[PDB]
């Protein structure tokens, strides 16, 4: 009746419920509307056993790493502005450097709160919303907003060292193409479907490299944005195209070693010279560092709307925005471990820190794991 | 190799020659491997050919060819409210359609095409398949899986830069209010690009007013929230700075009218600058140098923005036309009804300099025409001279037939029946015929209506109404209330403005009756007549020859034949008797029709509809009790049955009424309800004061196919009738309806519904408070 | 008769008293279409006599009209500028 | 209706049912005929049938787009003096048809809006084959035709008389004469102008046209 | 259904254009002399063999 009003979608929740290695929570102290339904790059990080730990709504935490009890608590939530109201709603994850937790926010700033009480050591605005989480070296804080600039802000004090548009998207899409610093120089992906490295220092262009598609002309994904930011370990770049399409390419030229312009690639990891990687079937899949040589993949995890790849507990673990982590074995794709401590959908990656798991979900905020 | 004869295995569209010449190697022509290949090819080239194999037996060529032609059908499936021709129709930009060419290559260019249509149809979660389904001998099907998982929507704009206001204030002006705070209430959004089009240069509007001549809007993010629904946008703008209008400085060809257009131009120096304004002022020169004559004026202002002080200087460039543009105008679309009636609907003449709203208000008389569907013209330049435009009048006439029923259950009961019909002026004939009847039992009817409305030619309303009432109100006899009325009405109008227009008429009502309804109301106007017919029974006849003079006159500024939507209309008509009358009196009227848009896109305006009327007798007599004013049921206090407000009449202390219904027809009778029974139902004041107070409203989730003439219409109704003449003796234990302090009142929606047969409209309406005799229906049903 | 209250007509293609010295006898057709335009009345019986005549209907009793007449020759140089009220 | 059977068996039915008259069959023959198989050898006649199945369904445009259809279809025919025809014939039939003749209703003083394109194409017929079967009549329509479109616009050019646009009635009456200055309205709309021009106190110009009275009435 | 459908061949039924209208001409007086048929008003006038009426056959 009342059901039969409405229309849908499909994805394949939770194959395998496991618990070989049952999991457990470290603890769960849920910091409160966090990740939300923007497109967010806000994401938890445990540092210093002081859980330095944010939601969108104002409230940043410093829980601590055994049952997250607040060291501190502040609030981003500014009490003026062009909406009459400021929280924090985060376009940046959790950087933690020094005696500042640098996050990029939607109000366009980038703070960098300070670790002994979460006041704001110094915040200097970015060009809108970050692509890019605070990236924060050389004196800098990288930042690759959503107009595409990499910006330069200063780490100790506030201040704009280089504003630099590099790879704004061809819509203005958006996705992660935040900008990774690798041989001094700072390596941007791009929703355009691009990469380049570019010298960090004056924002000065390395090289630049269209890998594959991006949305316009090419219609591409909008059900998981693609990380373009790309994964360098050594001079071969790690990279995505927006369109999910793998490229391994040279730091200094743009060369490419191998690429799959066949990825429909959502997180991927370099995992030794298997680079594991999360498909858009939510499937894992360990391409190797010199081609996309499928060491192993994984059927387990299909259709999950997962997280990026990460080790735990001598597991690979991934959570998925059904909010179910799962514990892949590092090899061929099967779980030992599957654990719901969501009482969301874990959007953001399982921060497997301080021996522990991190999370913060949207409303699922900060529970972290043992098994 | 030189072909002896060319193999043709299945072309279909291509004949066997047309095949033959596409080949390079005709038969005759010699063979080449290369030219085979070449033949290949130049056969791909007929557009037409699927595979084409060019071999040969030697030399004599064999060309295997597989056929793209006619597509015979294209199914969809999935096709759902994003209609399938339009799902066609992207198809058809992938160059596909029925009796066509199918290259099966093109089907997922029919899909992603469709696809990126489905981006762009306000969803994202949408796919589509395209089937090859063949049909004889080449012909194909295109079956159309089409996979619409979920739609887009618009969820925050996220408008960054803003240092002026504040980005919710913006979407409050752009169309928010509050909800729930113990006051306003607001609605639901969805996502469209457009609505981001619209609502940017609604941003720039509310800063182009406000100031900020340097208001600009620097660049945008929607943010592709991973979900395929999720539409926030991160906007950037920047509003420079407040600006002021500083001054203006028009100049160019200002045609004489210097002063006039500094006039329209008139501003403050230093006031908070108002592009909007400025815009309105050069458009305000423009009807200037229109009503001029000049239908073609350039008006160029430019604000020189000064930064300096946070100013802008209006320089402001106009140039007009020249002054005879309307030399000659055209009418089209007047197949139905001739020219002279188009074209004497009109204030702009030919051989006239051009007057701007003479096109536009002799077509706001086409629009207050009604013979019309739209009102529409072409004020094409005829190029040659600056004194050189034709207006072609090409409007699109009227929907005829209308129809009214009511229903008594004949060929089941005794045969009766309420017929009526409305032609709307059939054909375009300058004929409106509307004509009605009913025969039962209790009346045979008879009525004629017809005129043609410029018989003559200033404008006859050769208007003559007819009427044969055979009615007896039977109960098994002549026994309650025959009245056998017949005769005739011919009124006629004439303008007196053009907006303005007289009405006289004259009727013959000759009434015949028997048996009257014994009761004061009634009697006490036939004592009025000199008669002192029977209280106690119906035994009591009556003609009338009654010889009656008609008369009014109307206003008309109000906009459209059916559906306007601003303006006002009074319509005064009255009667009074003549010598030669049987009865002398008088019957005045008047009705009026004022729309007060209240919403500027004019889907709310007030629409007051109240009812006056007043009559009594010329000295010596009444008005009649039939004459008498009335309210209740279909009429502007509606939600009630038909004759509830007025007064209410005494039946005397009745016997049979020369036959009395045992028991039924209550008139006070033999047969029970004796000794002095009131009359229940509203017998008529001799005056009136009733009202309606409706309401445009749109329909905003009907298909708008109709909605053009269909109008949901709230009110609130509420009124009286009430008897000058009514006693208050007779009426002492009774009720007394002397004074209009009967104030019923009623509430509720009409639902007007434009079908082929004309407007139905259709009310529910409860009463809330009512007087003496009023009976309720909510159901309300009307035509 | 004696009507009080009644619609007005109006009908241009005048000439204003600028546009009489505008033009002048001997100046071409072109010369005066250059300041003028075309009339919306001429005479293709006979010459280019070019009508710019003004009626107007202002009420009951009297009538509003200028009457000028452009009598270009067939060489459409100008040999009469006929002004002609009203009556 | 439309039958998937070979052409010349749809052939067969549809030159039966247009003599047997079902024009809600005919047609459905004829147009499976040419769109489904588009390589009959009577498809110029079935398209020279489907300007006539339209028409005999009454389908003025379509006759029309099937003409049209027959002008891109056979721009090489000796029956173009037949579309040319039934160009017209439509273009009477698209012009004024309505039901209101028996009353003593007018439809001449109503647009003479395809009355126009009919004498336009029953000229096509008279210029395009000045010779054909289709010529005679379209001669016949034509002279009539231009007494049909007389009277349309002598009712516009007696409306400026009426209107008291003494300057419309002239650029009306003599827009008559530069559009038909062979009609009984035009001798007939030359008082008007002779009325326009006196009213205008252009008495000599109105008796200029007295004198036009004088010889163009005869 | 009362919808039905059935024509067959003729010219269209004003057989008053198989007769093609008496124009009562105007011949301009001198120095008078008034425009001509322009427009579609062109008629070449070939009655010259062919058909009306029925007789004109539509297929």
């Amino acid at each position: 009746l009342f059901n039969s009003e409405e229309d849908v979608v499909k994805m394949s929740p939770l194959p395998t419920v496991e618990n070989q290695f049952t999991p457990t929570t470290a603890w769960s102290t849920s910091v409160g509307s966090g990740i939300g339904n923007f497109y967010s790059n806000l994401h938890p990080a445990l540092a210093d056993n002081v859980v330095y730990a944010a939601d969108r709504a104002g409230l940043v935490k410093a829980l601590n790493a055994d049952d997250g009890k607040e060291i501190w608590s502040v609030s981003l939530a500014e009490k003026d502005g062009w909406f009459s109201k400021e929280p924090a709603l985060l376009s940046g994850g959790v950087t933690v450097s020094g005696g500042h937790v640098y996050i990029g926010s939607e109000k366009a700033q980038v703070y960098a709160l300070n670790t002994s009480d979460g006041t704001v050591a110094w915040q200097t605005k970015v060009a809108g919303e970050a692509l890019s989480r605070p990236v924060v070296s050389d004196g800098l804080v990288l930042i690759h907003t959503s107009n595409g600039q990499l910006q330069a802000l200063n780490e100790a004090d506030g201040a704009v060292k280089w504003t630099v548009n590099l790879d704004m998207p061809s819509l203005s899409l958006r996705g992660e193409s935040a900008p990774t610093t690798a041989f001094g120089a700072a390596v941007v992906g791009g929703d355009n479907g691009r990469v380049s490295a570019v010298l960090m220092e004056q924002g000065q262009m390395i090289w630049q490299q269209r890998i594959s598609q991006a949305t316009g002309s090419t219609e591409i994904d909008r059900l998981s944005d693609v990380d373009t930011t790309p994964v360098v370990v050594n001079g071969v770049v790690f990279a995505l195209a927006y369109n999910g399409n793998l490229t391994a390419l040279d730091l200094r030229s743009g060369q490419i070693m191998w690429k799959r312009e066949l990825g429909s690639v959502n997180d991927f990891i370099v995992d030794g010279n298997r680079i594991y990687l999360v498909d858009q079937n939510d499937r894992v899949m360990a391409l190797t560092i010199d081609g996309g040589v499928t060491l192993w993949t994984q059927s387990d995890l299909l259709h999950r709307l997962l997280t990026s790849p990460v080790l735990y507990n001598g597991n690979l673990v991934v959570g998925d925005s059904e909010g179910y982590l799962h514990w892949i074995n590092v090899e061929d794709g099967r779980f030992v471990a599957q654990q719901k401590v969501d009482s969301s959908g874990f959007q953001t990656e399982p921060v497997a820190a301080d021996g522990k798991l991190l999370i913060q979900a949207k409303d699922g905020t900060v529970y972290s794991i043992t098994r | 190799f030189v072909v002896k004869d060319i193999h043709f295995e299945g072309l279909q569209r291509v004949a066997v020659g047309a095949a033959l010449l596409s080949m390079p190697v005709r038969t005759g022509d010699t063979v080449n491997d290369e030219d085979i290949s070449n033949t290949i090819r130049a056969l791909f080239a007929t557009g037409n050919f699927e595979d084409v194999r060019v071999l040969r037996d030697g030399d004599t060529l064999l060309v295997q060819v597989k056929e793209r032609p006619t597509i015979a059908s294209i199914t969809f499936s999935g096709n759902k409210s994003v209609k399938d021709d339009m799902l066609k129709q992207n198809l058809e930009a992938s160059g596909v359609r029925v009796g066509e060419s199918l290259d099966r290559t093109t089907i997922a260019d029919i899909e992603k095409g469709l696809e990126d249509f489905y981006y762009s149809v306000g969803k994202y979660s949408a796919s589509v398949k395209a089937v090859v389904t063949p049909l004889p001998r080449n012909r194909v099907d295109l079956k159309l899986v089409f996979q619409e998982g979920v739609s887009a929507e618009i969820q925050q704009i996220n408008i960054v830069g803003n240092h002026a206001f504040t980005t919710d204030e913006l979407i409050s002006h752009f169309q928010l209010r509050d909800e729930v705070p113990w006051w306003n209430v607001v609605g639901d959004r969805k996502y469209q690009k457009q609505k981001l089009a619209g609502d940017l240069e609604t941003l720039r509007s509310y800063y182009l007013d406000r100031g900020y001549a340097r208001f600009n809007i620097d660049s945008t993010q929607v943010s592709l929230t991973p979900d395929k629904k999720g539409i926030y946008v991160t906007v950037n703008i920047t509003e420079g700075d407040q600006y002021k209008l500083s001054g203006v400085e028009v100049s160019g060809n200002l045609a004489g009218h210097s002063a006039e257009i500094e006039q329209l131009t008139k501003i403050e120096p230093g006031e908070l600058y108002n592009g909007t304004k400025v815009t309105k002022m050069e458009d305000d020169i423009k009807k200037l140098l229109g009503r001029y004559g000049y239908a073609y004026p350039r008006v160029q202002s430019m604000p020189e923005i000064n930064d300096a002080d946070k100013t802008v200087k209006l320089r402001v460039n106009v140039d007009a036309g020249n002054r005879f543009y309307v030399r000659k105008i055209r009418f089209e679309g007047n197949d139905t009804s001739k020219d002279a009636v188009l074209r004497r609907e009109m204030r702009q003449m030919e051989g006239a300099w051009l007057g701007s709203d003479l096109v536009d208000q002799g077509k706001e008389r086409l629009n207050r025409l009604g013979f019309f569907e739209t009102v529409d013209t072409d004020t094409q330049r005829v190029p040659g001279s600056p004194d050189q435009v034709d207006v072609v009048y090409k409007v699109k006439e009227r929907n005829t037939g209308s129809f009214n029923f009511g229903i008594g259950y004949g060929t089941e009961s005794g045969v009766s029946f309420q017929a009526g019909v409305q032609q709307d002026n059939w054909l375009g004939t300058g004929y409106a015929v509307g004509i009605n009847g009913t025969k039962n039992d209790y009346q045979t009817y008879a009525e004629l209506s017809v005129t043609n409305p410029y018989f003559t030619v200033d404008g006859v309303s050769l208007g003559g109404r007819l009427f044969y009432n055979d009615f007896q109100a039977d109960d098994a006899d002549l026994s309650d209330y025959t009245n056998k009325s017949y005769g005739t009405d011919v009124t006629l109008g004439f303008p007196i403005n053009e907006y303005n227009s007289l009405r006289a008429g004259l009727g013959y009502v000759h009434n015949s009756l028997s048996n009257m309804q014994p009761q004061v109301a009634m009697w006490r106007y036939l004592y009025s007549m000199g008669e002192h017919p029977s209280t106690s029974d119906q035994d009591n006849s009556f003609k009338t020859d009654d010889f009656t003079f008609n008369y009014g006159w109307t206003y008309n500024k109000l906009d459209r034949g059916y559906f306007p939507t601003d303006g006002s209309r009074v319509n005064l008509t009255g009667k009074v008797t003549i010598p030669g009358s049987d009865n002398e009196y008088y019957k005045v009227t008047l009705d009026t029709a004022t729309y007060v848009p209240i919403d500027d896109d004019h889907k709310w305006v007030v629409l007051g509809r109240t009812r006056w009327g007043y009559g009594d007798g010329l000295g010596g007599k009444e008005m009649p009790f039939y004459e008498n004013f009335y309210a209740g049921g279909s009429s502007t206090v509606r939600g009630f049955q038909s004759n509830t407000i007025g007064p209410k009449a005494v039946y005397f202390p009745h016997q049979a009424s020369n036959y009395d219904p045992d028991y039924d027809y209550e008139c006070a009778t033999q047969d029970g309800a004796k000794d002095l029974c009131k009359s229940d139902d509203a017998v008529g004041g001799n005056a009136m004061a009733v009202a309606s107070l409706e309401f445009i409203t749109p329909t905003p989730f009907i298909s708008d196919k109709y909605a053009n003439s269909v109008r949901t219409s709230f009110f609130w109704d509420m009124g009286t009738v009430w008897d000058t003449n009514w006693d208050s003796s007779q009426y002492s234990g009774y009720p007394d309806y002397s004074d209009p302090s009967n104030i019923r009142m009623s509430a509720g929606i009409a639902l007007q519904w434009m079908s082929p047969l004309g407007p139905l409209v259709f009310s529910y309406a409860q009463p809330f408070k009512k007087y003496d005799g009023d009976k309720a229906e909510q159901f309300q049903f009307n035509i | 008769e004696r009507v009080v209250y009644r619609p007005d007509i109006n009908q241009g293609n005048y000439l204003t008293a600028n546009d009489v010295s505008k033009i002048r006898v001997g100046m071409t057709q072109q010369q005066v279409a250059y300041a003028l335009g075309t009339p919306l009345m001429s005479d293709p019986f006979g010459t280019n006599t070019w009508f710019y005549v003004f009626r107007q209907q202002p009420g009951h009793e009297g009538v509003t009209q200028q009457t000028l007449t452009l009598t270009f020759n067939s060489s459409g140089v100008l040999t009469n500028i006929d002004n002609k009220p009203a009556l | 209706e439309v039958p998937d059977n070979p052409p010349n068996e749809i052939y067969a039915t549809a030159q039966q049912k247009l003599q047997d008259g079902n024009w809600r069959q005919a047609i459905t023959q004829l147009e499976a005929l040419d769109n489904r198989y588009p390589f009959g050898p009577y498809s110029q006649q079935v398209q020279l049938d489907l300007i006539y199945a339209y028409y005999k369904n009454a389908d003025l445009p379509l006759a029309q787009a099937a003409i049209d259809r027959f002008i891109r279809l056979n721009p090489t025919h000796p029956n173009i003096d037949y579309v040319m025809y039934m160009r017209g014939l439509t273009n009477m039939a698209l012009d004024d048809s309505a039901l209101q003749g028996f009353f003593g209703v007018d439809r001449s003083d109503r647009d003479p809006q395809h009355a126009r394109a009919a004498f336009s194409d029953f000229s096509k017929l008279v210029r395009g084959y000045p010779n054909s079967q289709y010529t005679t009549d379209a001669t016949k329509r034509l002279v009539f035709l231009k007494d049909r479109l007389a009277k349309y616009e002598y009712s516009v050019a007696e409306y400026y008389t009426e209107r008291g646009a003494w300057v419309a009635v002239v650029n009306r009456v003599e827009g008559m004469l530069r559009d038909y200055p062979d009609t009984q309205a035009t001798r007939d709309a030359l008082p008007l102008m002779e009325n326009a021009y006196r009213q205008m106190q252009m008495n000599a110009q109105a008796e200029k046209v007295a004198k036009i009275i004088a010889a163009n009435s005869s | 259904c009362s919808s039905d459908s059935r024509y067959k061949r003729q010219v269209s039924g004003d057989e008053a254009y198989l007769e093609a209208a008496p124009l009562a001409e105007l011949h301009a007086p001198a120095g008078m002399i008034l425009p001509v048929t322009s427009g579609d008003y062109a008629i070449p006038v070939t009655n010259g063999s062919g058909a009306v009426g029925k007789a004109l056959d539509i297929r």
